[PDB]
C-alpha cells in the first residue's frame, strides 16, 4: 500500500501558469502526476522528468516554468512524510539533476526549506525535524542546503526541544501525550548528533569564536542536553541519548583537544576543578561540574565516553589509555550500587562496549597497558567475576552480554600474550580446567567451553578428557539442554574437522572424525532412549548431516547392515536401525543433499523397509518415515504414484494418534505434502499446455484420484463414537485442504476443490461436529465449513435450518452445562452464513458483508435478550424453577460468542446499539443480584447441586460478558457506565467470602483494567490509581469486623491488586508497583500494636500473590530481599496467622528466587545458586541470615523457632567451583552456627542442619571436619550425655559421609587412607551402637554410618578389626537375643531396619571370603526383618535368573526351594507373602515342584490349584504375581510330559477364568500388565497352537482378552499387547497370515493384524463351523444389545473383524452346513433391527443436536447390526429385514 | 482423571470421598464403628461417607470439625474451628464422655505451596493436633486414619505413630492423583502408653511433641 500524492491548492495556478495543452514542458508532466491516483506510474514520470530537464542544456538561465516545476517539486518533497516510498523515489530522481541546473535549484530549495524551519506550531516540529534528517541521507539536494542554514536549523532545533520539554512538563498526568512528546525529544536529539556528526563545517576550529551564531547554538544545544540528562521523570532512552550527545558535543567543541581525555575523566570520577575548566563549559554544563549527580548521569557518560570517542589508531594516546581504566574503574563502582533492573541491563550492555574499546585500544597499544590487561589483571579478574555471577541470569539481554564480554575478555588476553611459543597458554588452560569442573546443567558452561574451544582448539579439551562428546551426548535427552548441547558439539566438530584438514593432508583424518563425532551418535540414534532418540534428531542430528553431508553415506552403510543382520537373526541395535536409517534419510532428502532420487531412492527404501517404518510401534519412526515421505527439498517435485500409495496406507492408520505432539507434527507433514501436490500441479499444467515422462494430464488425473480418494478416507474417518483424536486429526487435515487449495481462486487453473466433494451428507456431518464435547472439534468444524464456498443454504432448505434455529434456541436454555457452547456455535454459524428464518427480521426496525452479519448478530441477540428478561423475571420471583427448567446463563452465554465474533471497533448501527447494551447492562446487574446471594450463603425434585450450578455459571457468564463489553472503547459506553461496571467488579472480589467471585470476577477485572489503561480520556485513565490507593487504605485499617475473609489464601485482595497491577503498561513505567510494595512491605514490618495484626496479615497475603505473577515477573526483583526478611520476621510472631501466611509468601519467595524444579525427583543441584550469586543478587541478606542464624544458635543451649526457614535457605546455596578468586563475602563464618543448630530439641531442626551443613563443607576438608566432629561424641566412661547433641552430630557425620562417598569413588586412590582414618575414628566410639546405648535412635544412626562404612570400604578394595567389631555389633543384637520389655520404645523399627542392612552386608561379606545367617534372619518375629531380607534374596535372584547377565545363583542360595516353600504356606504379613511369591517365581520350577509333595503336602495339582485360588481373591500387586507364578506351573506341566494334558484339564479352564477375571477393571495396571506378559509367554501353546489343548471357546476367550487389552486406554498396556501380537504373528504355522513378521507395530494396526491371524487360524485348525457364531456375537456386542475413552472405537474393531470375516469366507467359500445354527443369530439380529427402528422412530426433530448422546448409540448400534446383516446376507446367498430396516430408516 | 466426575456423578460433595470408600474395601475401617470424628471435612465428603455408612445403622453419632462452614448433614454434627486451638479441643471433646469414638479421620493438610519441606512441617503440626485429639478421645484398640505427605523424610512421624499404635501402614488410594505426594497413614489399634492419662510418658510424650530424646540424657555414665 501507499500514499497518493497531494500538493498545494494555489501550486495549481502557479503550475497552471506555465502549462501548456501540447504538453512540452515539465509542467504539463507535473500536471498529469498530480492528477492521479496510483502511486506507481507517477514514479515513472518521475523517471522521465530527469530527461525533460536534460533536453534545454542550451538556454544558458533556467526557464522560469523549470524554476516553478522545482519548486513545486520541492514544496512536494518537503510535505511527504517518511512513511511514503514516493519521497525516496523523487530523492533518488532529484539527486540526477543535471550540472546546469544546480545553483536555482540550490537558491530555491534553501528558499523553501527556511521558510519551513519558521513554523512554530508544537505537534508540527516532528514533520520538520524528519525532513532535516532526510536532507542528509544520500540526498545531495538537502545537503547543501542544511550545510547553508546551520545557524537556523541549530536554532529551530534548540528552540524545538525546549518548547517539547516545557509542554511535557505542562501535560503531566496523560501519559500518551507524554509518549509522542519524548518520541520528539529523541529524534530531536539523535538530528542534532547526525548533524554534528555529518556535516563538513564543524571539521577545523573555523567558529570556535563566542560571537559565531553556530557556537552560541551550539553552547544552548549542550546546556539543553545536560538538563535532560540529569532530568528522571523522562524515558531512560532520552536520558541515554543525552549523555551520547553531551559527550559528543564535548569532543566537538573543546579546542585543546589533546586534553579531552583528561577532562572527561575528570568528569566521570567527579572530581573536575571548577577553576580550571573553560567558561562556556561551566556556563553550559554546570551540574557536570560541581557535583551532585544521579548514577544514571553517570552511567550514561561513559557509555557516551567510549562509544563516542576515536578508541583505534591510538588517537587519544596515553591520557586515552587513562581514560579507559578510569572508566573501567567506574563502572565496577556502580555495579555494585545499581539495582534497577533496566539499569543493570544498561550496565551490562556498557560493560560490553567496554571489552570492544579495550579490544581497539589494545591492538596498538603501549607495553604498560598490557600488563594492565593481561588476562591475571585485577580489572579482568573483575570481568571474570562479573560474568560468572550474571551468566544465569533472568533477563536475555544481560546473558547475550555476558556472552560478548567472555569472548572479548579471551580476545583481550590473546592479544596482550602475542609473544607466545606454544598454543596453549596457561591462562586458557586454567580457565579451561576451572569450567570443566562444574556440572552439566550449568548453561553457562556450554557457552563459555564454546568460546574457549575456538580460542585453543578442541583438541586440547579432548587430550584433557576424551569422553566430553559422549558425556554431552548424555545430557541431551533433557530439553532446555538440548541447544545449548547442540551448539557446543557444533562448535567443537567444526573445529575439529579444520585442525584434521591442518598439516596432515590426506583423505583419511574422515574416519578418526567419523569415529569421534558420528559413532557415538549412531550408538544413540539405535539404542538411546526414546527423548534422547526425539532430542537428538530435532536437534542436533540436522546440524551434523548439514555441515558433512558426505557423512550420510557412511551412515546409511552401517546401518543398512544392521539392517539385514536383522534377518539373519530372524538386537537392539539391529532393532533401532530402522528408525535411524528413516531419520536420516528424511534430513537428507529435506536438505537435498545426495538423496534427492526420484522415489526416495532407487534401493535405499524398499516398499516392505517403508511399510514397516509408517506404521512403527515408535511414533518418532512413524513421524520420520511420514517426513521422508512427504517433505522435500524442491517444492515443486512431483509425487510419484509410489508415494501416493505409501500416504493412502499411513492415512488408514495413524488418524488416533495420542500425543499431541505427534498429531502435530503427523498434521503438519501432511499440510507439507498438500502444498507440494498444488505447486507441482501448475508445473504440470503449463507442460500439459506447451504443445522418460508420464505425459503430465496422466500424473494431474493421478493427482486427482489421490486428492479425492483421500478425502473419502478422512470424512470416513468421522464415524459416530469416534475418538478425539481422530476427529481431531480428520478436521486438521480436510481444513489444510481446503486452505491450501483455495490458492489458484485469482487464477485459471486448479486441480482439486474440496467444494465439489462435500454432498449434503458429509455437510450434515460436518455440522454434528458442533456437538462434539471438546471445543477444539467445534473450532475445527466451524473454520473448515466457513472455509467451504457455495455452502449456506445451497446444502439446506429453510424449514430445516429453521429447525436448526429452534434447536440452538432449545440448547440455550438447557440444564446440560455445556449445551450453550454448541448452541452459541450453531447461532454464529447461522448468523455468519445469513441463514437466520426470516421472522428474525421483526426484531429490528429498518453490499458490505459486514453489515448484513452485523444486522443478524443485532437481531438473534435481541430475540436472546428477549428471551433472557423473561426468564431473570421468573427467577426473581422463584429461583428453584429457574434453576430446574430455565437457568439463565446459556442465554448470556450465547449472547457473549456472538459479540465475540465482532469487530466492536468498527460497529455501524450505534442508534441500534446503545440501547441494547444499556438493557444488557440492567439485565447482568438483576441477574447478578438474583444469584449471589445463594453463592455467597448457603443453600435458600431440584437438588441445591443444580441451584448452586445455576449460580456460579451465572456469575461467570456475568463477569465474561462484562470483560467483553469494555472492549467498546467508552461512543455506546458512557464515562458512568464504566464506573458502575468497575464498582460492580470491587463489590464482588471483595465481599465473595467464598472461592466463588474470586478467579470468577478476576478474568472480566483484568479485561476491563487494561481497557482503561490504554483508554485516551484522561478521567479514565486515572481510574486505576484512584482504585489501588482506596483498596490500600481500606486495607490498614481493616477492623476483623469487615466483610473480608481470611481463608482461601486471601479475600479476593490478591486478585483485586493483581488486575490492577495488570494495568501497568509492559515495562513502561511501573508507578503503581513502587507504591504498593512500599505500602505492604511497611505493613508487614513488625508492629507494637496488638489490633495491628490483620494489615499484617493481609500485606503476606498479598505480596505472596505478587511475587509469583509473571506479569510482575523481574521489576519485582528489588523487593526480594525485603520481602523475604519480613517472611523470616513473620516465622517468630506468636500469632499463628502471621506464621501461617509468612510460610506461605516464604514458599512463593523460594520459587521466585530459586527457579521452577527442573527434574521430578533428584532435585541433586539443578535449584541450587552459588553464594556468590545469590549474596550479589540480594545482598542485604548475607548480614541479615548471617545474624539471625546466630541468634537461633545461641537460643539452643540456653532454651516455635525460625530454625526451619534459615536452614531451608541455606541449604540451596554451594561453594561455586570455579571460585578463581576466594569466597568474597566467604559462607565459612555461617558453618560453626549450622553445627550449633543440630543441637536444637526439634528433630526436624536437626535434619535439615545436617542437610545443610553438606555444602557449607569443601570435599578435601570432609575427612577432617568428620574427624573433628567424631572426636566431640562422649566416650563410654564419660559423664555428660545429652541425646539431642549425640543425634544432631551423628547426623552431620552421616550426611558428611554420604557426600563425600558420592565423590573420590573411583576418581582419587588416596582416599584409602582418609577411610581408613575416618574408620578408625569410628571404631574409638562404636559404644553407642551396642546395647550401652539406651536410646535406639542414635544406635540407629550410627548403625547407618557402620553401614555406610561398609560400602565404601568393599569398593575401595585394619579391616579385619573393623569387621570383627561390626559382627561382635551383631551377635549381640536383640535380632539374636530379641526384646526383654514389652513397651513401644521410640525408634525401634528404625534401628531394627538399621540392624537388618548391617547383617545383610556382614552375610554377604562372609560368603565372599557369621554372626547371622538368611534362614535365621527369615524366622525374626519382626515382619521388617522379614521383609528387608526377603527384599535382598530376591534382588539376588532376579540378578542372577531372571536378568541373567551370564551369571548364576550365589552358591549360599543354591537350595532354598523348600525353605520359601515352607515360608508361602507360613507366611501371614501380605508385604512379604509377595515377595516370597516373587522369589518362587524367580526360581526354576524343576527343582522345587517335585518337593512341593513333602515339604507342604501338596501335589503340583493342588499347589497350583492353590495359587490360583489366591490370584482369584486377592485384588492387589500379590494378584500378579500369583497370577505369574500359576501360569508359569502350567507351563511347566505342559512341557514335561505329555500325560498332563489331559490331567489339568479343569484346571485349564479355571486358569482360562481367571485370565478374563484378570483383565477387567477395579484392578491395578500391574494385572493386566501381568496377563499380557503370561499370553506372551505362551502363545505358541494357547494362541497359536497347531494342535490346541483347550476347548475352542476357550480359545477365543483367550484370544477375545487379547483383542480387549489391545484396544486398553493406558498406554503401556497397549504396548505390551502390540508385543504379544507380534509373538502371535511371528510363530512358524503364522508367519504367511500377514507381511508384518518379526516387526514391532502400533496398536492401530496391531488391532487388524490380529483378527487376520485368528482367522487365518480358524481356517487352518478347520473348526470354522462352531467358530463363526462366537465372532459373530463379537459383532453384535452381547454387551448391550438394545468418562470419556480416548483411544477405543468400537466401529473399528467392528470394520476390522467384518472386514477379514469377508475376506476369509471369500477366499474359503465355507457354505455353512446347517442353517439351524445361524437361525438364532438371523432370529436376534431381526429383533434388533425391529427395535431399532422403533427408537428412531421416535425421537424429536434434528435429534442430532437436542440428544446426541442417544442418537449416537444408537447409531453405534446400528452400524453394529447393518454388519452383521450384511455378513449373514452373503452367508445365505435373510435380506427381508435388511429391505425394511433399510426403507424404515432411509 | 476419572474422580473428579464421579464426584459430581453422584451425591458426592468431593473427590475425597472415593479415597474414603477405597481405603475401606482395602483395610476394613467400618468393622464396628458406630460412634467416628471427622477432623478438617471441608464440604463434608468424608462426613457423608461416615453418615451413609455408620449412621445407615441410625445409631451412628458423627462429629465433624473444619475451620469453615459445613452445609448440614442428617446424624453429623458441625463445629467451626481450629483444632490447634485448645478450645476446639475442648469443645470436641465435650461431645465423647462416657462412650468414647471408635474411629477419627483427618483429612486436612495446609495450603500445599509446592515445595515439599514446608508442606511437611505444617502437616506434622496439624498431625499433632489431630493425634492429641485422638489420643483424647478413641477407645483403645481403635482406628486412627490421617492423611501425610510422603516426602523424603517419613521415618520421624512413622516412629511417632508407631508407639500409640499397634499396626501403621501407609496406603495411596487409586483416587489419589499419582502426581501428587499425598498419602494416607491408616492406625490399627489403638494401644495407648500404661503409665498416660490425657515412667514412661516421660519418655514418649517429649518424644511425640517433636524429636526430643532429652529424657535417656544423663549426668553419669550409663548402666552396663
Ligand atoms: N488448622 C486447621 N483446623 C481445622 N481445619 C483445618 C486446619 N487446617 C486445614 N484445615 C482443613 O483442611 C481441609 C483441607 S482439604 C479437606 C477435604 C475434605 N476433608 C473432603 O472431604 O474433601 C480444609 O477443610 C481446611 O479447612
Ligand atoms: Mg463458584
Ligand atoms: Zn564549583
Amino acid at each position: 500500500q501507499v500514499a497518493a500524492l497531494t500538493i498545494c491548492h494555489q501550486d495549481l495556478e502557479t503550475l497552471k501558469s506555465f502549462a501548456d495543452v501540447e504538453g512540452k514542458n515539465l509542467a504539463s508532466l507535473l500536471l498529469h502526476c498530480v492528477q492521479l491516483t496510483d502511486g506507481v506510474s507517477q514514479i515513472h514520470y518521475i523517471k522521465q522528468i530527469v530527461p525533460l530537464l536534460e533536453k534545454a542544456d542550451k538556454n544558458g538561465m533556467c526557464d522560469p516554468t523549470i524554476q516553478s516545476c522545482l519548486d513545486i517539486l520541492a514544496g512536494i518533497y518537503l510535505s511527504l512524510s517518511l512513511k511514503n516510498p514516493l519521497k525516496k523515489v523523487l530523492a533518488s530522481s532529484l539527486n540526477s539533476l543535471p550540472d546546469f541546473f544546480l545553483p536555482e535549484a540550490m537558491h530555491r530549495f534553501t528558499s523553501r526549506l527556511q521558510e519551513e524551519l519558521n513554523t512554530t506550531d508544537l505537534y508540527s516540529y516532528r514533520k520538520v525535524t524528519d525532513n532535516i534528517s532526510s536532507c542528509m541521507e544520500n540526498f545531495n539536494l538537502g545537503r547543501a542546503s542544511v550545510n547553508n542554514l546551520l545557524k537556523n536549523v541549530l536554532h529551530f532545533l534548540q528552540k524545538s526541544l525546549i518548547e517539547i520539554l516545557e509542554e511535557n512538563r505542562k501535560c503531566a498526568g496523560n501519559h500518551i501525550i507524554q509518549t509522542q512528546l519524548m518520541n520528539d525529544l529523541l529524534v530531536g536529539i539523535r538530528v542534532s548528533m547526525m548533524l554534528v556528526q555529518k556535516v563538513q563545517d564543524f571539521q577545523g576550529n573555523l567558529w570556535k569564536t563566542s560571537d559565531s551564531p553556530i557556537w552560541q547554538n551550539m553552547c544552548g544545544l549542550l546546556s539543553i542536553f545536560t538538563k535532560v540528562l540529569s532530568d528522571d521523570d523522562l524515558l531512560q532512552t532520552v536520558q541515554s541519548t543525552s549523555g551520547l550527545a553531551i559527550i559528543l558535543f564535548i569532543k566537538t567543541m573543546f579546542h585543546p583537544s589533546e586534553k579531552i581525555p583528561h577532562l572527561i575523566s575528570s568528569v566521570l570520577l567527579r572530581s573536575v576543578d571548577c577553576t580550571s575548566v573553560p567558561e562556556w563549559f561551566m556556563s553550559s554544563c554546570r551540574s557536570l561540574c560541581c557535583g551532585d549527580i544521579s548514577q544514571s548521569a553517570v552511567l550514561f557518560l561513559c557509555q557516551g565516553t567510549l562509544a563516542m570517542l576515536d578508541w583505534q589508531n591510538g588517537s587519544m594516546g596515553r591520557s586515552g589509555e587513562a581514560l579507559l581504566l578510569d572508566t573501567a574503574h567506574v563502572l565496577f563502582t556502580l555495579s555494585s550500587q545499581i539495582k534497577e533492573p533496566t539499569l543493570e541491563m544498561f550496565l551490562s550492555r556498557i560493560l560490553a562496549s567496554w571489552t570492544n574499546s579495550a579490544i581497539q585500544v589494545l591492538e596498538s597499544s603501549s607495553p604498560s597497558l598490557t600488563d594492565s590487561l593481561n588476562g591475571n589483571s585485577s580489572i579482568v579478574g573483575r570481568l571474570l567475576e562479573y560474568v560468572y555471577t550474571h551468566w544465569e541470569h533472568p533477563l536475555d539481554a544481560l546473558r547475550h552480554q555476558t556472552k560478548i564480554m567472555f569472548k572479548n575478555l579471551l580476545q583481550m588476553h590473546r592479544l596482550t600474550v602475542e609473544g607466545a611459543d606454544f598454543v596453549p597458554d596457561p591462562f586458557f588452560v586454567e580457565l579451561t580446567e576451572s569450567l570443566l569442573r562444574l556440572e552439566w546443567h550449568i548453561k553457562g558452561k556450554y557457552t563459555c567451553l564454546g568460546c574457549l574451544v575456538e580460542c585453543i582448539g578442541v583438541e586440547h579439551i579432548l587430550a584433557i578428557d576424551k569422553t566430553i562428546p559422549s558425556q554431552i551426548l548424555e545430557v541431551m535427552g533433557d530439553q532446555s539442554l538440548v541447544p545449548y548441547a547442540s551448539d557446543l558439539l557444533e562448535t567443537m566438530f567444526r573445529n575439529h574437522k579444520s585442525h584434521l584438514k591442518s598439516q596432515t593432508a590426506e583423505s583419511s583424518w574422515i574416519d578418526q572424525w567419523h569415529e569421534t563425532w558420528v559413532s557415538p551418535l549412531l550408538f544413540i540414534l539405535c539404542e538411546g532412549n526414546l527423548d534422547q532418540k526425539s532430542y537428538v534428531i530435532d536437534y542436533y542430528l540436522p546440524k551434523l548431516l548439514s555441515y558433512s553431508p558426505e557423512s550420510l553415506q557412511y551412515m546409511v552403510k552401517i546401518l543398512q547392515t544392521s539392517i539385514d543382520a536383522k534377518t539373519g537373526q530372524e538386537s537392539c541395535n539391529s532393532r533401532g536401525a530402522l528408525g535411524a536409517l528413516m531419520a536420516c534419510l528424511r534430513i537428507a532428502r529435506a536438505h537435498g543433499h545426495l538423496q534427492s532420487a526420484t522415489d526416495t531412492w532407487e534401493n535405499l527404501v524398499s516398499d516392505a523397509r517403508i511399510k514397516q517404518g509408517l506404521i512403527h510401534q515408535h511414533c518418532q519412526v512413524r513421524i520420520d518415515t511420514l517426513g521422508l515421505l512427504c517433505e522435500s527439498n524442491r517444492s515443486t517435485e512431483i509425487v510419484s504414484m509410489e508415494e501416493m500409495q505409501w500416504i493412502q496406507f499411513f492415512i488408514t492408520y495413524n488418524l488416533n494418534s495420542q500425543s499431541p505432539g505427534v498429531r502435530q507434527q503427523i498434521c503438519s507433514l501432511l499440510k507439507k505434502l498438500f502444498c507440494r501436490i498444488q505447486e507441482s500441479s501448475q508445473v504440470l499444467y503449463k507442460l500439459e499446455q506447451s504443445k522418460t515422462k508420464q505425459h503430465p494430464s496422466v500424473s494431474l488425473q493421478q493427482y486427482k484420484n489421490f486428492m479425492s480418494s483421500i478425502c473419502n478416507s478422512l470424512f470416513e474417518a468421522l464415524f459416530p463414537g469416534s475418538s478425539y483424536s481422530t476427529r481431531f486429526s480428520a478436521l486438521t487435515i480436510l481444513g489444510s485442504i481446503a486452505e491450501v487449495f483455495h490458492v489458484p481462486e485469482g487464477r485459471i487453473y486448479t486441480v482439486y476443490q474440496l467444494s465439489h466433494d462435500i454432498d449434503v451428507g458429509r455437510f450434515q456431518t460436518l455440522m454434528e461436529c458442533f456437538t462434539s464435547t471438546f471445543e477444539d472439534v467445534k473450532i475445527l468444524a466451524f473454520d473448515l465449513l466457513m472455509k467451504l464456498s457455495k455452502t449456506a443454504v445451497h446444502f439446506q432448505d429453510s424449514g430445516k435450518l429453521q429447525g436448526l434455529f429452534q434447536a440452538a434456541l432449545e440448547l440455550s436454555t438447557s440444564t446440560k452445562p455445556y449445551d450453550c457452547v454448541t448452541a452459541s456455535y450453531l447461532l454464529n454459524f447461522l448468523i455468519w452464513q445469513d441463514a437466520l428464518p426470516s421472522s428474525l427480521s421483526a426484531y429490528l426496525t429498518q453490499d458490505r458483508p459486514a453489515a448484513v452479519v452485523e444486522r443478524n448478530t443485532l437481531m438473534v441477540i435481541k430475540c436472546l435478550m428477549e428471551n433472557l428478561e423473561e426468564e431473570v423475571s421468573q427467577a426473581e420471583n422463584s429461583l428453584l424453577q429457574a434453576a430446574a427448567a430455565f437457568p439463565m446463563y446459556g442465554r448470556v452465554h450465547c449472547i457473549t460468542g456472538a459479540l465475540q465474533k465482532l469487530s466492536l471497533n468498527s460497529l455501524q448501527l450505534v442508534s441500534e446499539w446503545r440501547p441494547v447494551v444499556e438493557k444488557l447492562l440492567l439485565m447482568s446487574y438483576r441477574l447478578s443480584t438474583v444469584v449471589s446471594p445463594v453463592i455467597q450463603s448457603s443453600s435458600p425434585d431440584v437438588t441445591a447441586q443444580m441451584v448452586l450450578v445455576c449460580c456460579w455459571r451465572s456469575m461467570k457468564e456475568v463477569a465474561l460478558l462484562l470483560g467483553m463489553l469494555c472492549q467498546l472503547l467508552p461512543g455506546l459506553l458512557t464515562v458512568e457506565q464504566v464506573k458502575e461496571i468497575g464498582d460492580y467488579f470491587k463489590q464482588h472480589l471483595l465481599q465473595s467470602r467464598h472461592r466463588g467471585a474470586f478467579e470468577l470476577a478476576y478474568t472480566g477485572f483484568v479485561k476491563l483494567t487494561e481497557v482503561l489503561n490504554r483508554c485516551p480520556n484522561v478521567s479514565l485513565q486515572k481510574l486505576p490509581e484512584q482504585w489501588l490507593w482506596s483498596v490500600l487504605e481500606e486495607i490498614k485499617c481493616s477492623d476483623p469486623s469487615s466483610k473480608l475473609c481470611a481463608t482461601r489464601r486471601s479475600a479476593g485482595i490478591p486478585f483485586y491488586i493483581q488486575a490492577l497491577l495488570a494495568s501497568e503498561p509492559k515495562k513502561g513505567r511501573m508507578d503503581l508497583l513502587k507504591i504498593t510494595m512500599k505500602e505492604l512491605i511497611s505493613l508487614a514490618g513488625p508492629t507494637d500494636d496488638i489490633q495491628s495484626t490483620v494489615p499484617q496479615v493481609h500485606a503476606l497475603n498479598i505480596l505472596r500473590a505478587l511475587f509469583r505473577d509473571t506479569r510482575l515477573g523481574e521489576n519485582i526483583i528489588p523487593y526480594v530481599a525485603d520481602g523475604a526478611k519480613a517472611a523470616i520476621l513473620g516465622f517468630t510472631s506468636p500469632v499463628w496467622a502471621v506464621r501461617n501466611s509468612s510460610t506461605l509468601l516464604f514458599s512463593a519467595l523460594i520459587t521466585r528466587i530459586f527457579g521452577v524444579k527442573r527434574a521430578k525427583d533428584e532435585h541433586s543441584k539443578t535449584n541450587r545458586m552459588t553464594g556468590r550469586e545469590f549474596f550479589s543478587r540480594f545482598p542485604e541478606l548475607y548480614p541479615f541470615l548471617l545474624k539471625q542464624l546466630e541468634t537461633v544458635a545461641n537460643t539452643v543451649d540456653s532454651d516455635h523457632p525460625s530454625m526451619f526457614l534459615l536452614l531451608l535457605v541455606l541449604e540451596r546455596l554451594y561453594a561455586s567451583p570455579m571460585d578463581g578468586t576466594s569466597s568474597a563475602l566467604s559462607m565459612g563464618p555461617f558453618v560453626p552456627f549450622i553445627m550449633r543448630c543440630g543441637h536444637s530439641p526439634v528433630y526436624h531442626s536437626r535434619e535439615m542442619a545436617a542437610r545443610a551443613l553438606v555444602p557449607f563443607v569443601m570435599i578435601d576438608h570432609i575427612p577432617n571436619t568428620i574427624r573433628t566432629l567424631l572426636s566431640t561424641l562422649p566416650s563410654c566412661t564419660d559423664q555428660c550425655f545429652r541425646q539431642n547433641h549425640i543425634h544432631g552430630t551423628l547426623l552431620q557425620v552421616f550426611h558428611l559421609l554420604q557426600a563425600y562417598s558420592d565423590s573420590k569413588h573411583g576418581t582419587n586412590s588416596d582416599f584409602q587412607h582418609e577411610l581408613t582414618d575416618i574408620t578408625v575414628c569410628t571404631k574409638a566410639k562404636l559404644w553407642l551402637a551396642k546395647r550401652q546405648n539406651p536410646c535406639l535412635v542414635t544406635r540407629a544412626v550410627y548403625i547407618d554410618i557402620l553401614f555406610l562404612l561398609t560400602c565404601c570400604l568393599n569398593r575401595s578394595a585394619e579391616s579385619l578389626g573393623f569387621w570383627e567389631e561390626v559382627r561382635g555389633i551383631i551377635s549381640g543384637s536383640e535380632l539374636i537375643t530379641g526384646f526383654p520389655w514389652a513397651f513401644k520404645v521410640p525408634g525401634l523399627p528404625q534401628y531394627l531396619q538399621s540392624l537388618t542392612r548391617l547383617a545383610i552386608a556382614a552375610v554377604w561379606a562372609a560368603a565372599a571370603k557369621v554372626p547371622i545367617s538368611f534362614s535365621q534372619l527369615l524366622e525374626s518375629a519382626f515382619p521388617e526383618v522379614r521383609s528387608l531380607t526377603l527384599e535382598a534374596l530376591l534382588e539376588k535372584f532376579l540378578a542372577a535368573a531372571s536378568g541373567l547377565g551370564e551369571k548364576g545363583v550365589p552358591p549360599l542360595l543354591c537350595n532354598m526351594g523348600e525353605k520359601f516353600l515352607l515360608l508361602a504356606m507360613k507366611e501371614n504379613h501380605p508385604e512379604c507373602f509377595c515377595k516370597i511369591l516373587k522369589i518362587l517365581h524367580c526360581m526354576d520350577p524343576g527343582e522345587w515342584l517335585p518337593q512341593t509333595e513333602h515339604c507342604v503336602h501338596l501335589t503340583p495339582k493342588e499347589f497350583l490349584i492353590w495359587t490360583m485360588d489366591i490370584a482369584s481373591n486377592e485384588r492387589s500387586e500379590i494378584q500378579s504375581v500369583a497370577l505369574r507364578l500359576a501360569s508359569k506351573v502350567i507351563s511347566h506341566h505342559m512341557q514335561t510330559c505329555v500325560e498332563n494334558r489331559e490331567l489339568i484339564a479343569a484346571e485349564l479352564k479355571q486358569w482360562v477364568q481367571l485370565v478374563i477375571l484378570s483383565c477387567e477393571d477395579h484392578l491395578p495396571t500391574e494385572s493386566r500388565l501381568a496377563v499380557v506378559e503370561v499370553l506372551t509367554s505362551t502363545t505358541p501353546l494357547f494362541l497359536t497352537n497347531p494342535h490346541p489343548i483347550l476347548e475352542l471357546q476357550d480359545t477365543l476367550a483367550l484370544w477375545k482378552c487379547v483383542l480387549t487389552l489391545l484396544q486398553s486406554e493406558e498406554q503401556a498396556v497397549r504396548d505390551a499387547a502390540t508385543e504379544t501380537v507380534t509373538t502371535a504373528m511371528s510363530q512358524e504355522n503364522t508367519c504367511q497370515s500377514t507381511e508384518f513378521a518379526f516387526c514391532q507395530v502400533d496398536a492401530s494396526i496391531a488391532l487388524a493384524l490380529a483378527l487376520a491371524v485368528l482367522c487365518d487360524l480358524l481356517q487352518q485348525w478347520d473348526q470354522l463351523a462352531p467358530g463363526l457364531p462366537i465372532l459373530l456375537g463379537w459383532l453384535l456386542g452381547e454387551s448391550d444389545d438394545l468418562e470419556v475413552n480416548f483411544w477405543a472405537e468400537t466401529l473399528i474393531f467392528v470394520k476390522y473383524l467384518c472386514k477379514h470375516l469377508f475376506c476369509l469366507l471369500s477366499k474359503s467359500g465355507w457354505r455353512p452346513p446347517s442353517p439351524e445354527m445361524l437361525c438364532h443369530l438371523q432370529r436376534m439380529v431381526s429383533e434388533q433391527c425391529h427395535l431399532l427402528s422403533q427408537f428412531f422412530r421416535e425421537l424429536p426433530p434434528a435429534a442430532e443436536f437436542v440428544k446426541t448422546v442417544e442418537f449416537t448409540r444408537l447409531r453405534i448400534q446400528e452400524e453394529r447390526t447393518l454388519a452383521c446383516l450384511r455378513l449373514l446376507a452373503f452367508l445365505e446367498g435373510v435380506l427381508s429385514v435388511w429391505d425394511s430396516y433399510a426403507e424404515s430408516r432411509q | 482423571d476419572v474422580y473428579y466426575r464421579l464426584a459430581k456423578e453422584n451425591g458426592w460433595r468431593a473427590r475425597s470421598a472415593f479415597k474414603l470408600l477405597q481405603l475401606d474395601k482395602e483395610f476394613q475401617l467400618f468393622q464396628g464403628v458406630t460412634r467416628a470424628v471427622d477432623l478438617c471435612a471441608a464440604p463434608g465428603s468424608w462426613s457423608q461417607v461416615l453418615s451413609q455408612k455408620i449412621g445407615g445403622q441410625g445409631s451412628g453419632h458423627v462429629v465433624a470439625v473444619d475451620l469453615q462452614a459445613m452445609a448440614p448433614l442428617p446424624g453429623v454434627v458441625q463445629i467451626q474451628g481450629d483444632i490447634t486451638q485448645l478450645s476446639t479441643a475442648k469443645e470436641i471433646i465435650q461431645h465423647f464422655k462416657g462412650c468414647p469414638a471408635d474411629l477419627v479421620v483427618c483429612d486436612g493438610a495446609p495450603d500445599v505451596t509446592g515445595l515439599h519441606d514446608v508442606d511437611e512441617y505444617m502437616q506434622a503440626q496439624l498431625l499433632l493436633a489431630a493425634l492429641n485429639i485422638a489420643t483424647h478421645v478413641l477407645k483403645p484398640g481403635g482406628c486412627f486414619v490421617a492423611k501425610i505427605f510422603r516426602g523424603r523424610d517419613v521415618t520421624l512421624l512413622y516412629s511417632q505413630l508407631q508407639v500409640f499404635f499397634s499396626s501403621v501402614l501407609c496406603a495411596k488410594p487409586r483416587s489419589s492423583r499419582n502426581s501428587s505426594i499425598e498419602a494416607f497413614a491408616v492406625c490399627q489399634g489403638y494401644d495407648p502408653p500404661e503409665g498416660f492419662i490425657p515412667g514412661p510418658t516421660r519418655i514418649i510424650v517429649p518424644f511425640v511433641t517433636c524429636g526430643d530424646l532429652s529424657s535417656y540424657d544423663s549426668d553419669r555414665s550409663y548402666p552396663l
